[PDB]
RNA sequence: GCAUGGCUGUCGUCAGCUCGUGUCGUGAGAUGUUGGGUUAAGUCCCGUAACGAGCGCAACCCUUGUCCUUAGUUACCAGC
């Protein structure tokens, strides 16, 4: 059909994200985009990767993202959906290779080394 | 510096001595049962080079597998010390123990055998070099690839602490892949404790 | 061969120059024409020909002849009149010690008669790890495939520029077969002959006699090779 | 039916083990199905009189593996049991 | 703990440290291991009285990041 399934990960979150035809239906976990990330400037940043290849208004998106943080949980939709944009064609691909959105994050988190405090932070001496 | 040779390689070249599922109520009370009899066994087959003693848990009682290059010694005349031992090993681990011996045919190639013997020669006021060069050198007619014997103690002298070092062939060290056998056995002279160290290569992969 | 106009036309007369110079040679000068040094013409025939008489006599008794003087600008006719069953020779530079540490060499070859047979196979940069080890080894060992003894007739073409090889007979007492010019010194060769090297013509006219020496010289082997087992012309 | 050991070249190898020698005798028996993994880590101090900061740190596993019969007509893994444990294999009985 | 074995710190995860045979030196030595280029690296290439070999560096191991296959309860909800 022309039900498209796009998943995504950042900073250990996990997104899936459908995409089929409709009209600005922009839904993610049974919430609006405005009420589930509340007062932050990633609102616009899930509309970054859809308004550059100029479908903002010819599809139903239906989001359903688990783990993460706050601002992890956007950044896996922002890779989620570019994933499921390039289901139809490579004609879009070239216009996200350039634009840096396909590539996984890969800085995740380092752990505590002995001696150490931190991962790399270290105890004053004299 | 230099971590122990089979820690390492748990995995890629060799496995456990002792292979056995327990719970979290009862895994500290099986471990004590193990280590006493290792500390028993090698007490009483003192002669009769001993190697390695593995032990499985199968369904609810034991096994038990003595590995000596002499079987002979130790089962003699039909099993004089094997019902001997089974009957006792009982009264130090209560489920019954089953008792089974193989060779270790090429003795010359396990590091633990040759290890004993070193003890036995430097005890008996052998010189500290022409017991080695010759116990290197038997063991390189047939087999390894590479030997490594450390000999460090009190060396006869007053206050001397050196370490002789003698070296055949090729031994890595920092390759998981290779196949390196290790054992530490002592000895107690007339003065001071002498220890030895031994690192038989065989065959990589 | 014996013939004057092969001395005349090859380019044998002429020397390197009159300040590069050596007296020990100087008895086997005739002159100093234009400032550049022209050795002599008469002492040089019998003592070439004399050279031949004791490769012959050689040649003809189951041995083996060596040709060395690697240089790569006029050392291919050395690479061309050579490598047949019976003389070894030498490609790359003269290794420092060959005849006095031939026990290295011995198992230096082991990797030679291998890695000919082991590019039947053939991972990927992993054949070509051992592949380029083969082009260095055919530079240097390839020209000896002989194991077993030493050579017992050194061909020194020239003198001047492997001092190593002359060192390394001497200490074991084989013939050497030198080539002096003006500028080196005549000791340690043993049948000597004095020519020189500064023409491709001349370098070829000292070798064209060499190999057909020897067979001849296996030629008379052959001819003498029945000698060995029937004693009636023998 | 639960299974659990201490290394995956045991537990592993023997389900194929048991999935062959039941499925042989007519019952179905469906894909294993893999279990979260238990990881104790265990950091010790390694010298004798004291030095802090030279550690060194362990970790002892414990793999789980789940069976699933869909028809249960056989006694005859009841009998291969003593076969299908090896050497450190447990075996919960859960005949679904 | 200056009678010692065992076990750990340190220089320092720094790129070095040695041997066989050979030649030079009356000898202690030295050469290989220096030169040009290059490298995280005695890592490589070209050179060269040295030709080789070992320890080390690299890789072999673990984990994280992409996809594929095998697997679906206690995990999973797109379709019903
Ligand atoms: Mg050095």
């Amino acid at each position: 059909a022309t039900q498209n399934y796009g998943t995504g990960r950042r900073k250990t979150a996990t997104a899936r994200v459908f995409l089929r035809p409709g009209t600005g239906k922009i839904s993610i976990n049974n919430r609006g985009l405005d009420q589930f990330f509340g007062r932050e400037t990633a609102r616009m940043v899930v509309r970054q990767p859809l308004e550059l290849t100029e479908t903002v208004e010819k599809f139903d998106i239906f989001v359903t993202v688990v783990g993460g943080g706050v601002s992890g949980q956007a950044g896996a939709i922002r890779h989620g959906i570019t994933r499921a944009l390039i289901e139809y064609d490579e004609t879009l691909r070239s216009s996200l290779r350039k634009a840096g959105y396909v590539t996984r994050d890969a800085r995740e988190v380092e752990r505590k080394k002995v001696g150490l405090r931190k991962a790399r932070k270290r105890p004053q001496y004299s | 510096q230099k971590v122990h040779p089979n820690g390492i390689r748990l995995g890629i070249v060799k496995e456990h001595t002792s292979v056995w599922y327990a719970d979290r109520k009862n895994y500290a009370d099986y471990l004590f049962a193990d280590l006493k009899v290792r500390e028993y066994l090698q007490d009483k087959l003192k002669s009769a080079s001993v190697s390695r003693i593995d032990i499985h848990r199968p369904a609810q009682t034991a096994r038990i597998t003595i590995h000596t290059a002499r079987p002979g010694i130790v089962i003699g005349k039909k099993g004089e010390d094997v019902e001997k031992l089974r009957q006792d090993l009982t009264k130090q681990m209560g489920v019954p123990v089953h008792i089974n011996i193989e060779e270790i045919r090429k003795p010359e190639l396990d590091a633990m055998l040759v290890a004993q013997s070193v003890a036995q020669q430097l005890e008996r006021r052998v010189m500290f070099r022409r017991a080695m060069k010759r116990a290197v050198q038997n063991a390189m007619r047939i087999g390894a690839k590479g030997i490594k014997i450390q000999v460090s103690g009190r060396l006869g002298g007053a206050e001397i602490a050196r370490t002789e070092w003698y070296r055949e062939g090729r031994v890595p060290l920092h390759t998981l892949r290779a196949d390196i056998d290790y054992a530490t056995y002592e000895a107690h002279t007339t003065y001071g404790v002498i220890g030895v160290k031994v690192w038989i290569f065989k065959g990589e992969v | 061969q014996v013939n004057m106009r092969d001395m005349l036309k090859a380019g044998v007369h002429f020397g390197h120059q009159t300040r590069y110079w050596n007296p020990k040679m100087g008895k086997f000068i005739f002159g100093a024409r234009n400032k550049i040094h022209i050795i002599n013409l008469e002492k040089t025939l019998p003592m070439f020909n004399e050279a031949l008489t004791f490769v012959e006599r050689l040649a003809a008794g189951k041995n083996k002849i060596l040709f060395v003087g690697t240089k790569r600008s006029a050392g291919k006719i050395v690479r061309e009149e050579a490598a047949r069953c019976g003389m070894p020779y030498v490609d790359h530079r003269w290794l420092g010690g060959m005849l006095t540490n031939y026990k290295t060499i011995r198992q230096s070859i082991k990797r030679l008669r291998d890695l000919e047979t082991q590019s039947q196979d053939g991972t990927k940069k992993e054949a070509l790890m051992r592949s380029r080890d083969l082009e260095k080894l055919e530079r240097s060992l390839g020209g000896i495939k002989d194991m077993g003894g030493l050579p017992d007739a050194l061909f020194v073409i020239d003198v001047d520029h492997e001092r190593i090889a002359i060192t390394e007979a001497n200490k074991l007492g084989i013939p050497v077969i030198g080539v002096v010019d003006t500028n080196s010194s005549p000791e340690g060769v043993d049948y000597v002959i004095p020519g020189n090297d500064d023409a491709i013509r001349a370098v070829q006219l000292y070798l064209n006699s060499m190999a057909e020496a020897v067979i001849r010289g296996k030629q008379g082997a052959a001819t003498s090779a029945d000698e060995f087992v029937e004693e009636a012309p023998a | 039916i639960r299974l659990k050991a201490f290394d995956h070249r045991l537990i592993d190898q023997s389900t194929q083990e048991i999935v062959e020698t039941a499925k042989r005798t007519g019952a179905q028996v469906r894909g294993p199905i893999p279990l979260p993994t238990r990881k104790e880590r265990f950091t010790v101090l390694i010298s004798p009189h004291v030095n802090k900061d030279a550690r060194d740190q362990y970790e002892i596993r414990t793999h789980k593996r789940v069976l699933d019969i869909v028809q249960p007509t056989d006694k005859t893994v009841d009998a291969l049991m003593k076969l299908d444990l090896a050497a450190g294999v447990e075996v919960q009985i859960s005949l679904g």
